[PDB]
């Protein structure tokens, strides 16, 4: 209705909406806006990616419109409010966001031209022989990289994400005996409905009932003070109340119970009973794994085998296959390096 | 001579003269998308 504050909206302003508006305002075309439009909304909230370009032209439908048309406009959107927008692969974001140095800069055009442009990949772990390629020392180079380094990443200032999106709990914990102890934290005819509520009202305060219940069960199939969660399967819940797994497992998909360590609610009844009698399921073999896997190579020894082996030490009847495939997963960097 | 003058011509205004073609045209398009960008004003005036 009106005359009061309803949550009508506040019609924020992402990048696509600011970069539209931005093209709006500038001496295109009738074609060429629609190019523009068209690259627009192929840019996302991280900047950088226009995604593939042949596609951008291709969308288009031949009947002429060439590459280098796109290609033009392209440069001129990449030239936009948030200085490199756009473009593509981070290398020609930083030849754009190079592009305006104020050419007063000095020794950092020209070097900086040569190590954005080309040879850039080898310029990921340190310069050593680049440092030799372009003929540069001591520190002529390292205050060009000081430059390079000092640029920042695509767009990611328009942002528009002042929602943190918060969690707000559901369900406290207070810890105890180096453990856990649930509290659960935080005329006639509409008379019938008033009815409606008293069973509402009872099963309110049912409600925390079930959290503080679930909580006291789930807090004793699994050891909070062991390394990650003791296996535990759904059919231990469903055992307890006598109730059905999906339920279980959407109240607990719903709410997300707050307790010391974790906000990280519903993954503490999901695990595997491994199927093998020596044997914290998949929990500590990934997490231990990659934890196994952070203080290790000496140089560059990037060798899964050797961690499957100390894996089959411990006695979990690791496969040599599995663990390393699920240890050198995550951005963990092993098998990699190789 | 120098780019203002160049830079205010409406395309259909530039796109018939004589040996330019639709090449030459999105040529000067993609070189002067750099820097200017414009390709267009009335501006003001000029000092020379």
């Amino acid at each position: 209705d009106d005359e009061l504050p309803v949550y009508q909206g506040e019609t924020t302003q992402t990048l696509q909406d600011y970069l539209m508006w931005q093209v709006e305002l500038t001496p295109f075309t009738d074609t060429d806006r629609a190019i523009a439009t068209s690259i627009v909304d192929a840019v996302d909230d991280t900047g950088y990616l226009t995604i593939q370009i042949e596609d951008i032209v291709d969308s288009i439908g031949d009947d002429e419109i060439g590459l280098e048309e796109v290609e033009a406009v392209l440069k001129r959107i990449q030239r936009f409010d948030p200085v490199g927008v756009a473009a593509k692969d981070l290398r020609d974001c930083l030849l754009i966001q190079l592009s305006q140095f104020a050419k007063e800069t000095p020794w950092l055009e020209e070097a900086r031209l040569i190590i954005s442009d080309h040879l850039d990949l080898l310029a990921n772990h340190d310069f050593r022989t680049l440092m030799r390629v372009t003929r540069l020392k001591e520190e002529v180079l390292k205050e060009a990289v000081n430059l390079i380094q000092s640029l920042d990443x695509x767009x990611x200032x328009x942002x528009x994400x002042x929602x943190x999106x918060x969690x707000x709990x559901x369900x406290x914990x207070x810890x105890x005996x180096x453990x856990x102890x649930x509290x659960x934290x935080x005329r006639s005819n509409l008379q019938e409905a008033r009815w409606l509520i008293k069973s509402l009202e009872s099963a309110n305060d049912t409600l925390l009932r079930v959290s503080r219940c679930i909580v006291e069960q789930q807090q004793a199939f699994f050891e909070q003070g062991e390394e990650y969660m003791k296996p535990m399967v759904l059919a231990d819940i469903a055992q307890a109340v006598e109730m059905h797994e999906s339920t279980i497992s959407r109240v607990t998909t719903q709410k997300y119970l707050h307790s010391p360590r974790g906000i990280x609610x519903x993954x503490x009844x999901x695990x595997x009973x491994x199927x093998x009698x020596x044997x914290a399921s998949s929990t500590a073999i990934r997490a231990l794994v990659k934890k196994l896997i952070a203080a290790e190579n000496p140089a560059k020894p990037l060798s899964d085998s050797k961690l499957t082996s100390m894996l089959s030490e411990q006695g979990i009847m690791v496969a040599r296959r599995t663990v390393a495939k699920y240890r050198e997963s995550l951005s963990i960097p092993p098998s990699n390096q190789r | 001579h120098y780019i203002g003058d160049l830079v205010q011509r409406t395309e259909v205004e530039l796109l018939k003269t004589p040996n330019l073609g639709k090449k030459s045209l999105t040529e000067i398009k993609d070189v002067l998308a750099s820097r200017g960008l414009s390709l267009g004003m009335r501006l003001e005036n000029w000092p020379p």
